[PDB]
């Protein structure tokens, strides 16, 4: 199963990993140090982005999701509670890399433990439909998770070329498909 | 192999082990081996800062041939220095150290192999070891690690990275020269022989050079 | 040993005992060689056009004398070309730089432009051994001299087409300077009235 | 048999080859993986340049001529290289992969039942031949393919010098000479676009 087929994968991709395709033109997962913090970056890049073109979509089913910049609490009121918020959170998952088991304790209500598990994949409580089975969900979350990823630099490129969202340069695109593309 | 003057052979101080080479050193300069592995590295950085310079030409220009907002290269320093708060004798006194401490490390790394590499700093022991005369690697020089990944790929890439660095002084040289000649930029240069190209050339204002 | 040998040599130059530089026999029969092609080249090159216009098939632009092309721009210059006279140069310096000195590298070292890559061609450019005659399927493609006789006679054919071209080429120069007319022009009008269009007029 | 008399073929060219001829005067060949790309490329001029002659003359007898080409059939403008530029790349570089890997790609990515056979490399066959063209005299129609082809190649390399020299479609170039011949030619239009 390869990105190109009938190509032969490079040596260090070997079908192990979820959504290994046989794809790396530059050996960046060559070296396993990198290969493993690369393997993180995958996952928590499609999370934020499908997270965030489900988003986009969503709340324009409206206005320019782009300028949705301009919206109760000041401006760095909020950003602080982000900031302690997300400094908080990264910290913790960073060390799980740091060190693979690390944290799993519930700093307080130390009675509560995250169970033995894979990096960058934590379950627990964070897992509680426990849903679908086994890893071809991990090789929906980095399939659908690239397409999200794509699709967001869509989102952005489209804003910084039409004006329009998404679901517009779209029923724009249908109105004139052979018109409106990039090569016009 | 191939060589820089086919049927003439390679001089025997070159192996054809080390990246672009190509049986060039008509003048005997880089003979005595120590002596050529200071070349090797002027070479590189010298192509380096090139490639950088080259690229950095590349986009200003077009960026001022896309909307006119951007400077031409050449007077393009005082356009930065003038418009925004900035001093030129501190910039050029801050790079000097900044420059002289980075440039002073690599320098004490040519005569001793692993010097800097003794942790003696901040406690970055393993980072500024030595590796290759030329290739320093670790988390800082080279963070995604394409220098501890795999034998052929790394070995291909000193031979892309030379010859690009040596296209690159070239190129400058170039933008160097033809802003000399002609007194305009590199896609006024470029934009006039795509037109013209039978007619502006040198031939008509730019002369041997 | 050498094609076009009827024994002329006053000054004693392809004598071989105690010679050096550029007084080789191996080199002479080289240059003299190169020199009858080239020397060929031209004898049909210069007076072409000025036959060809005259008769009719050439418009009345190009049908120029020979140092009237742009070579020496005081004696004329052309205009109608694909551009100046410089920008040719160099595309001539450029081409005449490869195809020369890879001609010099065969000279110097005769297995050599045969290995070192050049797209695909450095299969072709093997040599023969001897230097002036490199042969292969670029430079004879009708494999012509195919015995050792019909080669030693084609190399006689050869070096006598050349010198007589050298001696042509001396011709249309000298006669150019004297005349300041084409050797065509200076032909039709010595068949015209022989006696008055001469050296001595 | 071979190309001229008097010459002898290189030991690359065998004759193995449908429409080898001992032609091949600047080495190219003599490298034995170049010599499977040229004869991929060749193919491949071949059978545009077949397709390309017989569309021009099949449209010049139904209305320079080709040249011209802009709004016209049927289009007040509608801009398109988006159609051709994915197709075009989807179709060839399929090709690609059965140059770079002999069998690789001989078999429907979505519908994985459908398979073209095992053909020559660049002589693909089923669907690409249903009209039971399989066996026969295959070396025959392969030294048929070349020799059509490479005709049609200067059979183009052709109609365009005409197309530029004189501005005539090569059927309108022709019956310039049907009447004018003696004085209608390359010699009266060396000459102007
Ligand atoms: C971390 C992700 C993140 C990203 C990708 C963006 C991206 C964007 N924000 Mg947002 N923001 C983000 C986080 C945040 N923004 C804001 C607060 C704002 C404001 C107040 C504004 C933006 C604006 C913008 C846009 C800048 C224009 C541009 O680049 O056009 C090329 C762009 C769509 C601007 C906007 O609306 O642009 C039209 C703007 O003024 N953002 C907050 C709360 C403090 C954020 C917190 O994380
Ligand atoms: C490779 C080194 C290098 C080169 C070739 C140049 C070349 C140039 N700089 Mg730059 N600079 C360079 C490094 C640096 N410059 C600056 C900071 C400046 C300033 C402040 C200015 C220049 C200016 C100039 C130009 C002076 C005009 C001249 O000499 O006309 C004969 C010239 C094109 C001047 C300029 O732009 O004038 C048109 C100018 O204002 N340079 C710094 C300090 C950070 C550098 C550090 O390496
Ligand atoms: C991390 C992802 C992400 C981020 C940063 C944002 C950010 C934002 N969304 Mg949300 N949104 C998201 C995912 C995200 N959305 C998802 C997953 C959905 C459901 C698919 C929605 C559905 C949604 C709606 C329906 C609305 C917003 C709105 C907003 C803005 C109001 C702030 C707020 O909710 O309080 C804010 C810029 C509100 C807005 O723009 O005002 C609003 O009405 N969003
Ligand atoms: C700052 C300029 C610089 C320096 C320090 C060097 C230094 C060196 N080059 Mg050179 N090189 C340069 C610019 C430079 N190069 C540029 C601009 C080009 C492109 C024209 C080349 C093209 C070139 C070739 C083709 C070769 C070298 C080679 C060499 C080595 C031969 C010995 C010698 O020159 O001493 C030496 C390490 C030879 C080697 O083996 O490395 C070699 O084959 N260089
Ligand atoms: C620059 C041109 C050129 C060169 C390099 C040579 C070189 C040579 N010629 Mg000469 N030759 C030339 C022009 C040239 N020829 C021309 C223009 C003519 C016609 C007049 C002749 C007519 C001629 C004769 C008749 C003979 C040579 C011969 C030779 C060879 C020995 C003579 C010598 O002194 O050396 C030598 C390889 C001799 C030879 O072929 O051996 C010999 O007998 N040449
Ligand atoms: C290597 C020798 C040589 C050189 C340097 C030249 C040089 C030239 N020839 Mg050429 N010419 C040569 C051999 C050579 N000729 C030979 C052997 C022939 C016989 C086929 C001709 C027949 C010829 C013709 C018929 C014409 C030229 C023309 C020209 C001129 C323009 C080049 C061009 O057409 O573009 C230029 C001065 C053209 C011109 O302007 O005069 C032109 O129409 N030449
Ligand atoms: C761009 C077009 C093109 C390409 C890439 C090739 C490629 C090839 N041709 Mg050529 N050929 C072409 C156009 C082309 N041909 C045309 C237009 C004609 C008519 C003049 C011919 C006539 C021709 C002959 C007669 C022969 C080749 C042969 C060959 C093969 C060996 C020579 C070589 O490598 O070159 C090679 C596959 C030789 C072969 O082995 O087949 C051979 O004998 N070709
Ligand atoms: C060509 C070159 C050096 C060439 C040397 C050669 C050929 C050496 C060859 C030989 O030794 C060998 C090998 C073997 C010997 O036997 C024979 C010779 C023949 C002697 C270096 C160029 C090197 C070129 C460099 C480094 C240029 C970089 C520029 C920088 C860094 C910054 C500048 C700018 O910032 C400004 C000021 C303003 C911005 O707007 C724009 C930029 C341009 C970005
Ligand atoms: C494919 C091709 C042309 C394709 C054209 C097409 C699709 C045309 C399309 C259209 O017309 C239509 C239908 C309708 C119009 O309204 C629009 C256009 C767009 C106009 C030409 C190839 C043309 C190909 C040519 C001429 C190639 C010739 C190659 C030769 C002679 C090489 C020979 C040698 O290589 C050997 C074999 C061996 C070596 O040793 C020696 C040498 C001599 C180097
Ligand atoms: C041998 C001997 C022996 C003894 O011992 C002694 C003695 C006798 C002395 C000696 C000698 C002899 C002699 C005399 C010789 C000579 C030679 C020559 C003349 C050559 C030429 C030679 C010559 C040559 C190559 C030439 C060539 C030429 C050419 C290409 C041309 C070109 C051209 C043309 C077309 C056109 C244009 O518009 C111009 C030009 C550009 C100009
Ligand atoms: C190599 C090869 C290979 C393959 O295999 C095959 C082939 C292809 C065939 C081949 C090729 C070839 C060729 C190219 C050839 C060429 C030739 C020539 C050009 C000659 C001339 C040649 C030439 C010549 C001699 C010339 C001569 C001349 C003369 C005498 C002149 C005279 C004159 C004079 C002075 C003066 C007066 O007033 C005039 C006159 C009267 C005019």
């Amino acid at each position: 199963p390869l990105w190109l087929p009938g190509s032969t994968p490079p040596a260090h991709l070997k079908g192990d990993l979820p959504g290994d395709f046989g794809f790396d033109p530059l050996g960046l997962g060559a070296n396993a140090e990198s290969l493993k913090w690369f393997k993180e970056s995958e996952l928590v890049h499609s999370r934020w982005a499908m997270a965030a073109v489900a988003g986009i979509l969503v709340q324009e089913i409206d206005v320019f999701w782009y300028n949705a910049g301009k919206e109760p609490l000041g401006p760095l009121g909020l950003l602080a509670v982000e900031f302690f918020l997300m400094h908080w959170v990264e910290v913790r998952r960073w060390q799980d890399l740091r060190k693979p088991g690390s944290v799993d304790q519930d700093p307080i209500f130390s009675q509560y433990k995250l169970p033995p598990h894979e990096v960058g994949y934590p379950g627990g409580v964070f897992a509680p439909f426990i849903p679908g089975d086994l890893a071809e969900l991990k090789v929906k979350e980095i399939k659908n998770g690239r397409l999200a990823m794509l699709a967001f630099v869509g989102f952005v490129m489209a804003a910084q070329v039409t004006g329009k969202g998404p679901i517009a340069a779209l029923q724009e695109h249908l109105a004139d498909p052979w018109g409106t593309t990039i090569f016009s | 192999r191939p060589v820089w003057f086919p049927g003439n052979p390679p001089p025997a101080h070159l192996d054809g082990s080390l990246a672009g080479d190509y049986g060039f050193d008509p003048l005997f300069l880089g003979q005595e081996p120590q002596t050529l592995k200071w070349y090797v590295q002027a070479e590189l950085v010298h192509g380096r800062f090139a490639m950088l310079g080259a690229a950095g030409i590349i986009l200003t220009s077009i960026g001022a041939k896309v909307g006119l907002g951007f400077p031409e290269w050449y007077d393009a320093g005082k356009v930065v220095v003038e418009k925004n708060n900035i001093d030129f004798p501190t910039l050029m006194v801050i790079q000097f150290y900044l420059m002289g401490w980075a440039e002073t490390k690599r320098w004490y790394d040519f005569k001793n192999p692993g010097s800097q590499a003794d942790g003696s700093f901040l406690g970055f022991t393993e980072e500024f070891k030595g590796l290759e005369n030329g290739y320093p690697g670790g988390r800082f020089f080279d963070p995604m690690g394409l220098s501890r990944g795999d034998a052929a790929k790394y070995q291909e890439y000193k031979q892309k990275e030379v010859k690009n660095g040596r296209l690159a002084m070239i190129a400058c040289l170039g933008f160097a020269a033809q802003y000399a000649a002609t007194g305009k930029g590199p896609l006024d240069n470029l934009a006039d022989h795509l037109a013209d190209p039978n007619h502006v050339n040198f031939a008509t204002n730019g002369v041997s050079n | 040993s050498l094609p076009g040998d009827f024994g002329f040599d006053p000054l004693g130059l392809l004598d071989p005992v105690n010679s050096g530089g550029f007084i080789e026999p191996k080199w002479l029969q080289y240059s003299e060689v190169i020199h009858a092609r080239w020397a060929m080249l031209g004898a049909a090159g210069c007076i072409a056009p000025e036959v060809l216009g005259a008769a009719g098939l050439i418009p009345d632009a190009t049908n120029i004398k020979w140092f009237e092309s742009g070579v020496i721009p005081p004696a004329g210059s052309y205009n109608g070309y694909w551009a100046d006279p410089y920008t040719i140069f160099f595309v001539e310096i450029v081409a005449m730089q490869f195809a020369e000195l890879r001609r010099l590298q065969d000279f110097r070292y005769p297995g050599s432009m045969g290995q070192q890559y050049f797209l695909g061609l450095e299969a072709i450019f093997k040599g023969s051994g001897d230097a002036a005659y490199p042969g292969g399927p670029f430079f004879n493609l009708f494999n012509l001299g195919k015995t050792e006789a019909a080669m030693k006679e084609l190399k006689l054919k050869e070096i006598k087409n050349g010198r007589l071209a050298m001696l042509a080429m001396l011709g249309y120069g000298a006669q150019a300077v004297m005349t300041g007319k084409g050797p065509f022009q200076n032909l039709v009008e010595h068949l015209a009235d022989p006696v008055n269009n001469n050296i001595l007029t | 048999k071979l190309w001229a008399p008097g010459v002898v073929a290189p030991e690359y060219l065998k004759g193995d080859l449908a429409g080898d001829y001992g032609w091949d005067p600047l080495g190219l060949g003599a490298d034995p993986t170049a010599l499977k790309w040229y004869r991929q490329s060749e193919l491949q001029h071949a059978r545009w340049a077949m397709l390309g002659v017989a569309g021009v003359l099949v449209q010049e007898i139904v209305k320079a001529g080709l040249p011209q080409n802009l709004p016209e059939p049927f289009t007040n403008i509608n801009m398109l290289l988006a159609w051709e530029f994915i197709l075009m790349h989807w179709v060839e570089v399929r090709r690609w992969q059965d140059y770079k890997n002999f069998g690789s790609v001989n078999e429907d990515p979505i519908f994985k039942g459908n398979k073209v056979p095992n053909p020559e490399m660049g002589y693909p066959g089923g669907i690409f031949d249903p009209f039971g063209f399989s066996k026969g005299n295959l070396k025959e129609l392969q030294t048929k393919e070349i020799k059509n082809g490479r005709l049609a190649m200067i059979a183009y390399m052709a109609f365009i010098l005409q197309a530029q020299a004189t501005g005539k479609g090569p059927l309108a170039a022709l019956s310039a000479h049907l009447s004018n011949p003696f004085g209608n030619n390359i010699l009266k239009n060396i000459g102007t676009c």
